């Protein structure tokens, strides 16, 4: 059912490098860019370009 | 339509789209085509029996949430007209402890379609002007058999009003439906005898016997041989005349002329005469009783059993006394002696076959002694006894003759279909649901709760409070138009015509009348009507307590306007102004079925309008609720009578929140709706409370503002059904505190009525017979209602709304819905070769249906 | 048609080509198509002169795979309507140990052609409206002597359904099929008596005797001389009347007027009354019995052997009590006394020449005492006994004359031909096949397997589980239309008409009625039906066990849709809808035989759809299988019932997968298909198993994916047959594992039934009399099925698919001929013109009379008030006419 994309599976991970933990509920809100991410967007892309 | 997949429920129409006005003219929705939905049905375990005695039920295969298949499971047809008066208990008939249901009605007057004068009347009034009618002789008469002086004096009246025929034809149709029970047992389905008393089995061997004033309890006999009207008591009066000169003063203004056309209507002119008399007097005059042989569920204890038809208890009209003018077969001057008056008549009035007692006893076949100008004494008969005599001889074939004659004299088509609509809306009746976790349930035998019942309108019916004859304070249900005697006489004699008075062929009389299947068709027509009301009471979350108090005791302005606008109001002249929101319900009916309800002319100040049975109920009623096992009242839910499968499997279209769940274990099994569409969750994890994704609040998060109520949002109602169909829902408020309304014992939902099984049939499983769509949102106190689960119970369903999980629910395997395997090894999408060979021939059917 | 070379099989039409729907109009399949081939007869001839007693076999020379030629080889005709009731064992006649077969019908009202009121009823309504100006009770003319009030009630409140006449005509054709047996033996095939009992030999010297309620076993004499219903177990009631007013009030809504267009003969009119009473009550009213003299195989022992016709076992529920209203002899007041009533009858009813016992005994020829007004006591008779007394007197020539008088009131040609099609579909029946290596086999005498049987649709027939009368009822097998008494009453008197009810210029019936050759023809009409159903089932690879459980199966989803669309369980807008895939079998029949099946109409909102007998079966039966030599069941195959020579020798066009193996011709014999056709050989982990070239998807499935099943490929099915037709195949899994289904003892295939030979005949050899086209592919649990050979056994067949080698197979030595679909008397030539105009006038005769509205208008007080002026008549809209429209 997971291959068929009608279920999820569970595996261990490393919490490194932008990977965060997932809560058991998952109460989603409207998609929302955070204001701090918009304040720092350009300065962040400059690094990737460099 | 039931859903085979979740794509079918995403693509369902919104409630607002279906409530929209449609402009095209549509066909009537007869039980002759509703019939075929019960017959002609998917399922292989089914023994497709021919007799209509056995086509009483909804049969089908089912599929469990655990993946098991159940064959030939059963759902009962909810409505009936019969009311039991003997009740089986302990496998034996026992006298009933509950009082009879009663219905009441108010008259209105009909200014629509004002009459136009014929050339005949205009030349007569012209002669009155140029002469003084002095040309005419003492003995001049028309071919009809009335003398000219009477026609001339009747001509002199001027009338504002049209003519209606409604109350007339309604009485005729109620009597028709009572007489339609007399056919053989094979022709009436047995489920009708056990909707209330579910411990009883009717026998196919003998026809039901229709009598009158034979009831066991509560003064139901109505005095027996001396017959007194069931409401108010007392006898009426009836008299016969050759001229209106002989009718006593203060009654001369109210006399009816009987045209010879009524007299030649049937082989026995006295029968046609009594039929006309019953048609234009107050109803009921007596209480008819249906007796049917029955046996024990084991078959052990057979006996006769009594039932009281619902048509027999409706109250209409008020004309206790009347005078009838009869045609004279000879051209003669008005009679001076008795024998002259007897010889003079076209046919002398007579008593019927069944004799009666009293202060004025009537021997069977007794002949009336006609009135004359000499008056040693005025002469007269008791009217209830005169109708008690002919009560046994009325018959549906003769009624078919009579209707044909009327159709020839004046068109009866439209008017009779409308009257038949009112007959269905008033007489068809279903018991209040009981709550369960499982598939079937019922209230205790001879319990008061067993006998609580409701209209298709979901208004509970009034019960009598004392022994008959009644002396009650009336509690009327709906308004009806009345047939006016003077406007009658202007038309009976060629003096006037109207636009709706066009004569018709006998062939055009609607086919229901005189047909023996009609009883069955009656029940069927009740089902679509409910569906419409059900979709009206469910789109908003208002609870039954809030409906019980909006008109009489609540300080919230919004409920007040709400209950107020669902019903009709009077005009300054006293004419009906049609219910404002009722127009919505009509629209629903025409969008879900593509068929129309009957329309009737109405006017506001000289402006044309229509009215349906949807717009003619009176404000101030009490609403349908449900019972817990052990019979405690619960009223948290919005009102409900019938299971979802009925709403789902008869519609051509239903609004999105009411769709059926798809079968368990497939890809695209039941799901929900989330933020992206536009929803937001409420949480209360400090108290173990989580609620589904819901509508965004508008300053109405805990209390609704005065003057506003919950909005229509199909998807939140859907999510609320998902939370409910899980095992242990909890109905609390915004803080997680208890609501004022009574609540079901935990996990229970209302479910369909139990009936005894035929061999090879199974009880329905799970929530396959549950009603689910009635999710509360608005309480009597004005607070919001929330469906909660605990934080753990609520974790999968959140993932399903979020579309990263599937849910599992029971289903019916009908109409293109198939079972789902536990594996789901999908292949490449592949149209089957047989589906391509048959594609065109299949689409042709749909196109042919689209035409219709 | 039989292939002569491999070029002919290789160029045969694909299955999808023949299942396409076709647009052209076509003539009916009369069964003479087979008669030209399997018999001497070339033109119309006396059945007695032709001795069609001996014309009951396929005959011809056969060629063996070893190269010898067998002459005068034979194959039996599979079908029959006779069920043996005494059976021969040990050369001695003895009673049957097996209970009787039964069938059940579904009967309901459905929409037909739209209906309309005639000119004459507009006349009657005008008469009532013009009367209303008077003081006089005579409202209208009293048509054909019936009471004017009765015409007034019959002429009111018409139903929008239309009228069908189907159940009526069925009962009449079932009875015609039963009495047809009574003719002399020279005109009935011997084979018909020995399809099931192969040990008995009927004598040509005496005609068979048809009777009623005689059977020795299991209570099958339903009361005997004191008759009761075979299914209900009760007794009916029948009452006769001059007017409707004497009919008891409980059942005045069910009464039927008897038209006087029948009963016009100098004789046989009371018999016509009994027959009309039979065509509108419940069927069967009794169990009929065929009795025939027969003898042992040596011709030594001789005796009267008992058979039950299949037509007498199939239930069609109808009314049990009934009331008929006899035409009056002259317009007159209703009778008040008995003598006035008896004197007034046009035809006075009486019992037939056969006495009955029980309460209300009936003497032969007994007259009925008519009911009348003010009568001290209502009179009626039990109906089962009234139909009992006439039962032995009905015969074919009288039914023909009756039906011919009936023809002049209403159309009955197409309707009868359709009901006759249904007769043949429910009645002709074949025994299940036995597996073997050789050409012939049969089950043990007087065994359950000997008597197990099937429809032309490959569905088994259910048995009784208890003594007659049957306390309970079987699931319905098929659904038919009913005939309403009300609309019958309106139409019989001329008050209404519709397009299917129009009288036809032939003024005559179908050719089958009134012929002594009818049994032979009905026996031959079942063959095409099976050819089309077997092509249907063998195009796909599903096994009998998988069909047998398909409806409820949740292992696979495609199998469910597949079962569900083969039956009639859909409706719309108040009316019946045909099975979605039955149209495919219907399409196949037209493309293969170049003929059209009979059909009825259904109106859907006013649009007409055709329905053939293919589209009206109901779910619940069990599919046909085959037995082992020991009588054990075999599940592995697709359903089968007949040998494939019948399929391939009587078609104009045949699907490629089903063709015959071509004859040896020097170097070249048989040929297969390979990777150049887009096929591939299948190999597994086991090196000693090989399967033929098959479709490429077969490599990537061992279980079919849910929502998908095996595809049509004709070539892969061909190689599947080539593998099976070797005497040593394995029916196995992708891995070489055993499948769940029961398999035959090794190398065997199902073969046709054995019958005793005539002098000079030889039994069929090898596989010349076997089904072969039944190649399994879909296991019950979802696995694919493969046919395996060992490597060494594999080499020649693979090279034959490569067309490097040649296979050796038996064949019939027969040619192809398929006939075109195709009398004036001197008197007819003398009268042809007058017949041509009068026949044209009858087509519009309707309810018409020469008087017009313009004449009747002059006789009116006021023309504008006439309902005919304000309501000119229209055809009714469906499902319902508009009522109370919004202005």
């Amino acid at each position: 059912q997971a291959c068929n994309r009608a279920a999820n599976l569970a595996r261990s991970c490393w919490l490194l490098s932008n990977v965060y933990a997932e809560p058991a509920l998952q109460a989603l809100g409207d998609e929302v860019e955070d204001a701090f991410d918009t304040l720092t967007n350009s300065s962040f892309l400059d690094v990737a370009k460099s | 339509p039931i859903s085979a997949d979740f794509s079918e429920v995403e693509n369902a129409p919104s409630f607002l789209s279906l409530a929209e006005n449609t402009d095209e003219v549509l066909k009537p929705y007869t039980g002759l085509e509703i019939q075929t939905i019960i017959t002609n049905i998917v399922g292989d375990a089914n023994p497709n029996q021919s007799r209509i005695f056995d086509q009483d039920r909804l049969r089908g295969n089912q599929y469990s949430a655990g993946g098991l298949v159940t064959q030939n499971a059963v759902s009962a047809i909810p409505f009936t007209n019969l009311i039991p008066r003997t009740i089986r208990v302990g496998n034996i008939l026992v006298n009933s402890a509950n009082r009879l249901q009663i219905t009441e009605t108010n008259v209105s007057e009909y200014y629509s379609n004002p009459i136009i004068a014929t050339k005949l009347s205009e030349m007569i009034s012209d002669q009155v002007k140029n002469n003084q009618f002095s040309t005419w002789r003492r003995d001049n008469t028309s071919l009809q058999g009335f003398n000219a002086f009477d026609i001339a004096t009747i001509n002199t009246a001027i009338l504002p009003n049209g003519l209606s025929l409604e109350s007339m034809l309604l009485k005729l149709s109620l009597l028709h439906s009572i007489k339609a029970m007399n056919v053989d047992a094979a022709s009436i389905n047995r489920s009708q005898y056990q909707v209330i008393d579910h411990n009883t089995v009717p026998t196919i061997g003998a026809p039901a016997v229709v009598g009158v004033n034979n009831s066991p309890v509560f003064g139901e006999d109505c005095g027996g041989n001396n017959p007194v009207y069931p409401f108010g008591g007392g006898t009426g009066a009836i008299a016969f005349h050759v001229t209106l000169q002989t009718v006593p003063d203060e009654r001369k203004s109210y006399a009816i002329f009987v045209p010879p056309a009524i007299l030649q209507a049937t082989s026995d002119a006295n029968e046609a005469l009594a039929l006309f008399a019953l048609s234009m007097s107050e109803w009921p005059h007596a209480l008819y009783t249906v007796t049917k042989q029955t046996t024990d569920l084991a078959g052990a204890n057979a006996g006769q059993q009594v039932f009281i038809p619902t048509q027999s208890t409706i109250h209409i009209g008020g004309r206790r006394v009347l005078d009838l003018i009869i045609p004279r077969r000879e051209i003669a001057p008005n009679p001076t002696t008795l024998v002259a008056a007897n010889a003079m008549c076209m046919v002398r009035p007579q008593a019927g076959p069944d004799a009666t007692a009293g202060a004025i006893p009537l021997a069977a076949g007794q002949l009336f002694n006609m009135n004359f100008i000499g008056a040693p004494a005025f002469e007269e008969w008791p009217m209830t006894s005169y109708l008690y005599s002919w009560a046994g001889r009325f018959d549906i074939t003769t009624i078919r003759q009579y209707m044909g004659r009327l159709a020839t004299m004046v068109g009866v088509k439209d008017a009779y279909w409308a009257a038949h609509e009112l007959n269905v809306a008033l007489s068809q009746v279903a018991p209040k649901m009981t709550t369960a976790a499982g598939g079937w349930a019922a209230q205790a035998a001879n319990s008061a709760q067993q006998s609580d019942v409701c209209y298709s309108s979901l208004l509970t019916v009034t019960r009598s409070a004392a022994n008959f004859p009644l002396a009650n304070q009336p509690a009327a249900d709906m308004r009806v138009y009345d047939t006016d005697p003077a406007t009658w006489n202007k038309v009976a004699l060629g003096l006037a015509t109207a636009a709706n008075l066009v004569p018709e062929q006998s062939m055009d009389v609607p086919f229901v009348v005189g047909d023996a299947r009609a009883s069955f068709w009656e029940r069927l027509q009740a089902i679509p009507m409910c569906i419409a009301w059900t979709m009206y009471y469910h789109s908003r979350g208002i609870t039954t307590l809030a409906w019980d108090n909006a008109y009489t005791d609540n300080t919230n302005k919004w409920l007040q306007k709400m209950v107020r606008n669902t019903f009709s109001t009077t005009q300054s002249v006293g004419t009906i102004i049609p219910a404002r929101y009722g127009k919505i319900v009509c629209n629903l009916y025409k969008n879900m079925f593509h068929r129309a309800p009957a329309y009737v002319a109405t006017s506001v100040g000289g402006k044309e309008l229509h009215i349906t049975h949807f717009e003619r109920w009176l404000p101030g009623g009490t609403y349908a609720n449900v019972y817990s096992g052990a019979g405690a009242v619960v009223n948290c839910f919005s009102p409900v009578l019938i299971p979802d499968i009925w709403c789902q499997y008869f519609t051509a279209k239903l609004p999105l929140f009411a769709g059926a769940f798809p079968p368990a274990q497939g890809q695209n099994s039941t799901k929900g709706f989330n933020s992206k569409q536009g929803l937001m969750i409420h949480r209360n994890q400090n108290n173990n409370l989580v609620a589904p994704y819901l509508e965004k609040f508008a300053d109405n998060s805990s209390y609704f503002p005065v003057g506003q109520g919950p909005e229509i949002n199909d998807m939140a109602t859907w999510n609320g059904r998902l939370w409910m169909t899980t095992g242990n829902v909890q109905y609390l408020d915004y803080s997680g505190a208890a609501i004022v309304e009574a609540v079901p014992p935990a996990g229970e939902l209302p479910v369909g009525k139990q009936i005894p099984l035929l061999a090879g049939e199974n009880a329905p499983i799970e929530l396959t017979n549950a009603a689910t769509t009635c999710v509360p949102r608005y309480s009597n106190d004005g607070r919001r209602i929330f469906t909660y689960l605990t934080t753990a119970q609520s974790v999968i369903p959140v993932q399903a709304c979020n579309r990263a999980a599937n849910l599992a629910r029971s289903c019916w395997l009908l109409s293109n819905v198939y079972a789902e395997p536990a594996l789901q090894a999908l292949g490449d999408e592949v149209e089957d070769a047989f589906d391509t060979l048959t594609n065109s021939s299949f689409l042709d059917v749909a196109k042919s249906v689209a035409e219709s």
